[PDB]
């Protein structure tokens, strides 16, 4: 049906976007 | 009454010194060779109270905690917060299930103003932890005769009137007046600033209680010699006493920074009640009841308040405060870091802080040649030819006729910075060929002493006659020491490269003008001299016993003259280039000799190098000098003696018409006058010092600059910044993060005050277009408490665009740190983009959900009713209360994404004011982490599991994080061509309009 | 230093004469660029979706169960004697109704006779606009009995005993389907299960359910639901003037002088629920006719 979303879906990919982004944001203000 | 109480202090001391012996004794009813009974000295001692300042204004933890969570810029904050609690007030009693947003948001502000207090508060606390570590008072006993018997007791078991000595090394306990002395030298450095050791003698000189010898001054230690004083002045009515008491007792003033705040404030509340206020006159003329209207006034003026702004801010001060701290320059107050950028007028202390406050060799006279020696403290100066006869004669004669050698523990200590005991100049040669010729301790047991002949009274001469282990001349050596004008006349050879000629009046003469040269330059000279003794005429056996003529007096050979005088420290004539190069006039300030005042200044850029003083056009044309005109000297030497009959307006006068001024034989109290004069100008005044004369000077200046080891403890705590290394060059680095940090603030509260336009337009076309809430409160905390934290503090991390060591101080009244330039560009034109950004993914959404933007009209009457689940949309369908809401908050979750994305340019075009982002370049790592961290944190706020539960903040379709990108490209495109015009028309359009 | 007000120098508010209009023609442009930039994007936007559907339907699964008296707190407390206690329920009932009358479904070119018996759903083609405007299936008042009448401009409704209507959310394209043959304790409901959403009234918990004694149910031939020959909904752009279907509820034996609260639950496969939101599915209304 139309009237259906798939939100799990879309949230995983945000989480997993903003765990990416995260870490390597911690490895740019890491330069070693 | 204290108001009278502080002028008797800020008055010069006056003293009853200049009496007879019998007088003296008389007044004050004491012995002068036994002192006082022992029953007497306490019942002074119980009487007006031990000899000791009395401790400092003791500061309660909690007094200075309650301190950080008020001043200016949190005081807006409680306002607001007060304000929540108010509408909360009027909104709980008057509506139906009233919601906890304005509650949410009250206790928000008062958590926001107390964290920021505690991390300030723990920043300013731990900059006086340290300073605590540096209290090594150290007890000092004093010797004190009483009842015919000398007895050493504490300094504080000390009383008035009664008989003291000290030997030399002896720190002096409380203000003396000499009865007897005996080659007695003072060190009255720490005091009223005298450089070379000022000796004491009983016998009465100048009216001036300071200039006179027979006065012991409290806190300054004795060189050499001994002496007997009888206690006159004791406690804190003693000389440093009144000084220190004086410095406590003085304003603080307003910091430039925190000006800045208040002028910032008088802005944000400006324009937060004149919307407010036009806006509640609109919702009163429309609909809303005077019930409702109150709560938009409210609302609208609350909103305007930047909440994140305080910490960021506080942050901001905080992080350039760290990198002082990273140099040894710490600052006991976290806003002083910005003082030294303001400051456009230093005021220099002479002895101590810019010299070295140290009897250092100057030059060298040998072959009718000047030399100069290293005076460096560090020593990475100039060396000088050491591979000469007469060099290694001179330096014998320096090295082994000197009263003066190291100490029990100097073994490891630098060739400069260990302790020598005796004369100051003696010392200062013994430092010198210890340096420069090997070892003066082998080089003095090589030559045994047979007859020595110290120093006299009269014709200053110090000779002895030394014993020859060469392997080639069993001769003695006998050296001789004494001023030039003494020891020409018992001369008659002259060295040069080995051998010997006449006083021949070709090199003679040459030796007067250089003679008038050392001395000129503000250094003491003396002459050095050696002969050998015919053996034949003086056998290895025959001792020559000190009291007739058994060496020859006249036929000496002279070597060579050796100045000596305290020298500049290191880095103190570059720094002082680099101030006058960023425009800040150095001004001398000190009670110091004029003749080595002048010479000081002309050697660290005070005075430049050609330009000429009132006197010294009228010795130029051999005129008087009452004759020239004083506009046609742009500098001049002021004395305290001309500076005590002054007024106000002739001290203005100086000021204005002179660049280059130096202020000599300057009080204590005068140092104070001097720098309210500085402050008449309306200009910003640092003063730099390290004596206790120093204390009422820094502790009225905007920043007092106080040295970490070489400066009192009295002027060390009046000052609002130490340099625990003492190095003067940190005066130049904090001018530099002064600066640095103004501007970089500027760009901060630029990127803060931007976010309030899309913040507050939604709210506000809510209650003109009656179109449901575009954006929510827990979304605005997101952006302003959340993601915008990172970017705010990494613009602090920003670098100088072009060289900040080369523009001019800025002025008070012209250049502010927010003025309608910011105001334009943040409220008027990018904030304003970013609104319509948000308003454009509101209208995304709803319409893509069934509800067109057309039909949003009108529509939160009925779509913020809890009860009418039945709602027509565009398409005909019925939205329920929760179907409806649901859309509402999955509608203020992308606006507060849509901020993010339109922040993202905004963080990027406020890091540059000037060049262009491919001109300075992304290589802020901080700021670059602000984005990942604000865009990852953005995400996670929106699709982590239970958002929609807790902040009401539903996911969001995919769609949405594309519907700003357009936007913040915009901005970064008008910001990038707006400062590339500003860089090809530096005239006026783009430069007074839109530059801040 | 407030007094910046003007000078013979010419300055107003802060600043000159020119100055002031070359910063006002400036802002001028500037928004007004940003004015037409808003206007351009916003027009992209309304180019992106169509006039006969909407892009996303997902936030309207489950659709709400309203009533005709929209209460302030979906309370009905009025006296069966005062006249004006209950002017505000039969007000916005007879509001309600005004375009159900026979006078209001006259044009046969935009109605059509459905049935006196609930039937199969009828779906009129696609929901492109290759065909005309769609046919709305009609729906007289008479099928809700004992709480219609043949009143004259007043429906004169139950003093005692009252009635409260229920409807389906319209819901574009939505096609209802009631629960299997095998249902899973629906509360005693009619065998006529394929061609009518069922909805059932209770109380909420022990004491609602005593004090409430007799409910009675009107429809569509006298069953407790919505006819599927309703539905499925094309729009308001298709389908002006649509008659979604009622069905109402009267509650004879009632408690008088007692608040008791009603749970009109309405049951099907595509009926969602939610307990956040107790209108997705269910409803809930608080009686009380006090005397
Ligand atoms: C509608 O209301 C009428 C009353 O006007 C009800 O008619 C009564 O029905 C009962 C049987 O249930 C008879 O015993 C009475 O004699 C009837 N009275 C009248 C005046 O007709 C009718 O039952 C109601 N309809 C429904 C479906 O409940
Ligand atoms: C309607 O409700 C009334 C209660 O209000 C029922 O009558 C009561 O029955 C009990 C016994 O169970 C008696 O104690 C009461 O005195 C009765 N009251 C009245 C007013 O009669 C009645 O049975 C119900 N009728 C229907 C058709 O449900
Ligand atoms: C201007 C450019 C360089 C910035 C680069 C960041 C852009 C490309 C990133 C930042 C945030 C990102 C979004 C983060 C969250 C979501 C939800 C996820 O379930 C699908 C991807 C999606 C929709 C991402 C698309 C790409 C995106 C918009
Ligand atoms: C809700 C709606 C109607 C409010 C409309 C407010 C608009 C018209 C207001 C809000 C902010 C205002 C600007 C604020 C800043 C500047 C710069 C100043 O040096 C002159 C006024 C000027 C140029 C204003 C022009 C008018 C302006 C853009
Ligand atoms: C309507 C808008 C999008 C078009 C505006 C054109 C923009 C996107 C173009 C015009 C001029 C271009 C710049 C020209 C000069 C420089 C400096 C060089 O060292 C790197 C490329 C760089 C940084 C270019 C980047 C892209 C640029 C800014
Ligand atoms: C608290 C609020 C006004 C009161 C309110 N509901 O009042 C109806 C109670 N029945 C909720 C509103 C919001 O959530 C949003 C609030 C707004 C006041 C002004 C606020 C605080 C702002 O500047 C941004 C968010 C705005
Ligand atoms: C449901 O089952 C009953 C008997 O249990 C039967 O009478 C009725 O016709 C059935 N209905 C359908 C739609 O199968
Ligand atoms: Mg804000
Ligand atoms: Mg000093
Ligand atoms: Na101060």
């Amino acid at each position: 049906d139309p009237f259906y979303y798939d939100y799990e879906t879309v949230r995983n990919g945000g989480l997993i976007f903003a765990a990416l982004a995260f870490i390597v944001g911690l490895i740019i203000i890491l330069s070693k | 009454k204290e108001r009278d109480m502080d002028e008797l202090k800020k008055e010069v001391s006056m003293d009853d010194h200049k009496l007879s012996l019998d007088e003296l004794h008389r007044k004050y009813g004491t012995d002068l060779s036994r002192g006082l009974t022992p029953a007497r000295a306490a019942e002074i001692l119980a009487r007006d109270g031990p000899n000791a300042l009395t401790p400092p204004p003791t500061t309660p933890e909690w007094v200075k905690f309650c301190r950080q969570l008020f001043g200016g810029f949190s005081m807006l904050l409680w306002i607001g917060a007060i304000l929540c609690f108010l509408a909360y007030g009027i909104q709980a009693a008057t509506e139906e299930e009233p919601q906890n947003d304005n509650l949410y948001l009250g206790v928000v502000l008062s958590a926001v103003v107390i964290i920021t207090g505690c991390f300030s508060y723990y920043q300013e606390a731990k900059s006086s932890k340290i300073m605590e570590s540096f209290k090594n008072m150290v007890p000092q006993q004093a010797l004190v005769i009483r009842n015919g018997e000398k007895m050493s007791i504490n300094a504080e078991e000390v009383v008035v009137g009664d008989l003291v000595e000290v030997k030399g090394g002896d720190r002096i306990p409380a203000d003396l007046r000499i009865i007897s002395a005996n080659g007695c030298k003072v060190d009255n450095s720490s005091l009223t600033g005298e450089s070379e050791p000022q000796t004491r003698s009983p016998d009465f000189t100048n009216e001036n209680p300071l200039e006179t010898r027979n006065i012991a001054f409290f806190s300054t230690n004795c060189v050499e010699g001994t002496a007997r004083g009888i206690v006159v002045y004791t406690g804190d009515r003693t000389v440093m006493g009144r000084i220190a008491t004086l410095a406590s007792g003085l304003e603080g003033g307003q910091t430039p920074i925190a000006a800045e705040i208040e002028h910032f404030i008088h802005i944000i509340t400006g324009v937060a009640v004149f919307l407010g206020v036009s806006f509640f006159i609109l919702s009163l003329i429309l609909e809303y009841t005077w019930l409702e209207a109150v709560i938009f006034l409210i609302g609208i003026i609350v909103a305007n308040v930047p909440e994140g702004l305080l910490a960021t801010v506080t942050v901001c001060l905080t992080l350039t405060a760290k990198r002082m701290a990273r140099k040894n320059c710490l600052v006991k107050n976290l806003e002083a870091v910005e003082t030294l950028g303001s400051t456009s007028t230093i005021c220099s202390d002479k002895t101590g802080t810019l010299t070295q406050n140290r009897m250092t060799v100057a030059h060298m006279w040998s072959d009718n040649q000047i030399h100069e020696a290293d005076t460096t403290e560090n020593q990475s100066g100039v060396s000088f030819d050491k591979t000469s006869a007469t060099w290694l004669a001179l330096s014998r004669i320096a090295g082994l006729c000197n009263r003066a050698v190291f100490q029990a523990n100097q073994e490891n200590l630098p060739i400069l910075k260990r302790a020598v005991a005796g004369d100051a100049s003696e010392s200062a040669l013994l430092k010198c060929i210890e340096l420069c010729c090997g070892s003066v301790k082998e080089m003095r047991e090589r030559y045994t002493k047979i007859v020595e002949i110290p120093f006299n009274s009269t014709n200053k001469y110090q000779l002895s006659i030394h014993k020859n282990p060469n392997t080639a001349e069993p001769r003695h050596l006998l050296v001789m020491k004494g001023a030039p004008e003494r020891i020409l006349d018992r001369c008659s050879s002259i060295l040069i490269h080995g051998k010997e000629q006449p006083l021949d009046e070709e090199l003679k003469d040459a030796f007067q003008n250089a003679y008038l040269e050392l001395g000129g330059l503000g250094e003491r000279v003396l002459g050095f001299c050696h002969l050998f003794l015919p053996d034949e005429q003086f056998p290895e056996g025959f001792q020559f016993d000190t009291d007739d003529v058994n060496f020859p007096l006249d036929n000496l050979c002279f070597v060579g003259l050796i100045s000596m005088i305290d020298p500049p420290r290191a880095a103190v004539p570059d720094a002082v280039g680099k101030c006058r190069s960023a425009g800040i006039k150095v001004i001398m300030v000190t009670g110091d000799h004029p003749i080595t005042a002048k010479a000081i200044a002309k050697g660290v850029g005070i005075i430049s190098e050609g330009n000429e003083t009132v006197e010294d056009i009228a010795a130029r044309l051999n005129i008087p000098v009452s004759q020239v005109n004083p506009r046609d000297a742009k500098a001049c030497v002021v004395h305290g003696s001309d500076l005590k009959d002054m007024t106000s307006e002739q001290l203005d006068d100086i000021l204005k018409y002179h660049t280059e001024i130096v202020f000599a034989r300057t009080s204590p109290q005068q140092k104070l006058i001097i720098v309210e004069g500085c402050q008449r100008q309306g200009a910003i005044v640092a003063v730099t010092g390290d004596g206790v004369n120093d204390s009422p000077a820094s502790k009225k200046a905007d920043i007092g600059v106080a040295m970490g080891i070489a400066g009192s403890d009295v002027s060390k705590q009046a000052a609002d910044m130490i340099l625990l290394d003492d190095n003067f060059a940190s005066i130049v680095t904090g001018v530099e993060e002064g600066r640095l940090i103004f501007d970089n603030l500027k760009k901060s509260i630029a990127y803060t005050l931007t976010s309030n336009i899309p913040e507050i337009t939604p709210f506000l076309i809510f209650i003109i277009a009656n179109i449901p809430l575009p954006l929510g409160t827990v979304t605005i905390l997101c952006i302003d408490l959340g993601t915008d934290m990172v970017p705010a503090i990494s613009l602090a991390y920003e670098q100088a665009e072009s060289d900040i060591m080369k523009r001019q101080p800025r002025n008070p009244k012209t250049d502010k740190l927010v003025n309608e330039q910011l105001i334009s560009m943040a409220y008027g034109q990018i904030g304003m983009i970013q609104a319509l950004g948000g308003f454009f993914t509101y209208f995304v959404i709803l319409a893509e959900n069934g509800f067109l933007p057309i039909h949003l009209l009108g529509l939160r009457v009925n779509w913020d009713d809890r009860w009418i689940n039945d709602v027509e949309d565009s398409y005909g369908q019925q939205w329920t209360y929760e179907q409806r809401k649901i859309v509402e908050f999955t509608c203020h979750t992308p606006f507060f994404v849509t901020i993010v994305v339109v922040q993202w340019a905004d963080l990027v075009i406020c890091k540059t004011r000037r060049n262009s982002v491919f001109q300075q370049g992304m290589k802020n790592k901080i700021l670059i982490f602000g984005l990942f961290e604000e865009t990852a944190l953005a995400a996670f706020l929106s699709y982590c599991p239970g958002m929609g539960v807790a902040l009401r903040m539903y996911p969001l379709k995919p769609t949405w994080w594309f519907c700003a990108f357009p936007y913040s490209l915009l901005i970064f495109v008008y910001d990038e061509v707006r400062k590339l015009i500003i860089r090809r028309r530096p005239g006026g359009w783009v430069e007074k309009e839109t530059y801040y | 230093k407030k007094f910046i007000w003007n000078s013979e120098k010419k300055e107003f508010l802060g600043r000159t004469g020119g100055s002031w209009f070359k910063i006002l023609l400036f802002y001028v442009i500037f928004y007004g660029c940003l004015a037409g930039i808003f206007i351009g994007t916003i027009q992209v936007m309304l180019l992106t979706i169509s006039e006969f559907k909407p892009t996303y339907q997902d936030r309207v699964a489950p659709p709400g169960l309203t009533q005709i008296p929209q209460s302030q707190k979906t309370e009905i407390s009025f006296r069966p004697n005062d006249p004006q206690s209950y002017e505000s329920y039969v007000v916005s009932i007879v509001r309600f109704l005004e375009k159900y009358k026979d006078l209001a479904q006259k044009d046969d070119m935009i109605f059509e006779d459905c049935g006196n018996v609930p039937s199969e759903l009828k779906e009129r083609g696609e929901y492109n606009n290759e065909r005309g405007e769609r046919k709305v299936c009609r729906f007289r008042l008479e099928w809700l009995g004992n709480c219609s009448g043949l009143n004259d401009e007043t429906y004169g409704y139950k003093d005692g005993k009252p009635c409260v209507i229920i409807k389906l959310n319209r819901v574009l394209g939505f096609k209802p389907k009631p629960p299997k043959n095998e249902s899973l304790e629906t509360y005693p409901v009619m065998k006529y299960n394929p061609y009518v959403l069922p909805v059932h009234c209770t109380g909420k918990r022990d004491e609602d359910k005593e004090k409430v004694g007799t409910m009675e149910y009107f429809g569509l031939g006298g069953y407790p639901g919505f006819p599927l020959q309703y539905y499925p909904y094309y729009g308001k752009l298709l389908q002006p003037k649509y008659l979604q279907p009622l069905m109402a509820v009267q509650f004879t034996n009632l408690t008088m002088d007692t608040e008791i609260r009603i749970e009109c639950k309405a049951y099907g496969e595509n009926i969602g629920y939610s307990e956040k939101d107790r209108f997705q599915g269910r409803f809930d209304v608080k009686i009380e006719v006090k005397s």
